[PDB]
């Protein structure tokens, strides 16, 4: 999307700052979701280890 | 991306307004009339 955004956008036309900012927020949100899932998996691993130790 | 390729092709309507295009006749037509002005009279007729 970045490459094609450079490819298409007319350098004489301004108004891409809002597009880039919105996709910036979107990608930060998506990276946040990925990080949430990563920490969720890490918490799952630690929780599983602790639960197994306590149950045993 | 597909529309990117299409719009790059539309920039290659560079030939689209460049290759298709005024004064070649204009420069020469002057020479045609200027040469023919000395050639030519209704008063004589």
């Amino acid at each position: 999307t970045i490459n094609q955004l450079v490819d298409s956008t007319s350098p004489s036309t301004i108004g891409i700052e809002e597009q880039v900012a919105d996709i910036t927020s979107t990608y930060k949100l998506l990276s946040t979701y990925e990080s949430e899932s990563n920490s969720f998996d890490e918490h799952i691993k630690d929780l599983k280890k602790n639960f197994k130790q306590s149950s045993d | 991306r597909d529309e990117v390729i299409k719009k790059k092709n539309q920039n290659e309507y560079y030939r689209g307004r460049t290759k298709k295009l005024t004064i070649i006749s204009t420069k020469e037509d002057f020479l045609r009339s200027q040469e023919i002005l000395a050639q030519t009279e209704k008063s004589v007729f």
